[PDB]
């Protein structure tokens, strides 16, 4: 799926969910 | 089993 | 889901609901990976210490759920399945090894805002971010605790667990094909799957390229959030080419 991964209300509206820095930070 | 070592599928 | 949280509307749009029509019950989570192919536990459909032997007319899913409050009308949707696939070496009588099957959509499912498939990890991102300490998202809507289960969907944000933790943690044989995720006892948070988590995803966010790949399938555990204790998970990278040969034939 060329199209999969990418949630049309939060990364298609360059939105964030609530919690999703915490998984990004951790990822050092 | 499984359950035999304290585990339980999900 | 111990210790999560309330979803956001469209946080997941790729969970699935797996149910037995009749009583109906919420048997299972799972994830939509195309428009027709949905993957989940194995132990979801064949577990024979339960006498459990699901087949496809006993099933649906419902796809696109934020609350099971209510019927979400004109966002949720609802499959029977054509054909279920379980891992030929599923090992459920040892340890869980494989605890995996995909499930053929009857008729596909439309994509929308609230209803979107998940990418299957490459080799990029499983060497990547298949490490202990990189936090992964499990979602639910199974037990909210050991010892009573949610109306909106659950939501708990967990780190990858070192493999010799995770082996002395347990008296399971484990193997390659499963790992596990968790808060450790000295650690300052907590969190696990719980009982009707089965074949959620274990998701991670790409750093790289920013989407979304599901790492895990919830799979198993002794309890649910005890110190010292860690969730199963199975490894959706090492069966990577059964996924692919069974969409692919
Ligand atoms: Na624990």
């Amino acid at each position: 799926e060329a199209d999969c991964g990418l949630r049309p209300l939060f990364e298609k509206k360059s939105l964030e969910d609530k919690t999703e820095r915490e998984l990004l930070e951790s990822y050092i | 089993t499984v359950e035999l070592q304290g585990v339980v599928p999900r | 889901i111990v210790e999560g949280s309330d979803a956001e509307i469209g946080m997941s749009p790729w969970q699935v609901m797996l149910f037995r029509k009749s009583p109906q019950e919420l048997l299972c989570g799972a994830s939509l990976i195309s428009d027709r192919w949905v993957l989940t536990a194995a132990h979801c459909l064949l577990y024979p210490p339960w006498d459990k032997n699901f087949t496809e007319n006993d099933l649906l899913v419902r796809i696109g759920k934020h609350s099971r409050t209510r019927y979400e009308r004109n966002i949720e949707k609802i499959s029977m399945l054509e054909k279920i696939y379980i891992h030929p070496r599923y090992n459920w009588r040892e340890n869980l090894d494989r605890d995996i099957a995909l499930m053929k959509l009857k008729k596909p499912v439309a994509f929308s805002d609230y209803i979107h498939p998940v990418c299957l990890p490459d080799r990029e991102t499983a060497a990547s971010l298949l490490q202990a300490g990189y936090k992964g998202r499990v979602t639910g809507w199974g037990n909210l605790k050991e010892t009573g289960q949610p109306s909106v969907l659950q939501v708990v944000n967990l780190p990858i667990v070192e493999r010799p933790v995770c082996k002395d943690s347990t008296r399971i044989r484990i193997t390659d094909n499963m790992f596990c995720a968790g808060y450790k006892p000295d650690e300052g948070k907590r969190g696990d799957a719980c009982e009707g988590d089965s074949g959620g995803p274990f998701v991670m966010k790409s750093p790289f390229n920013n989407r979304w790949y599901q790492m895990g399938i919830v799979s198993w555990g002794e309890g649910c959030d005890r110190d010292g204790k860690y969730g199963f998970y199975t490894h959706v990278f090492r069966l990577k080419k059964w996924i692919q040969k069974v969409i692919d034939q």
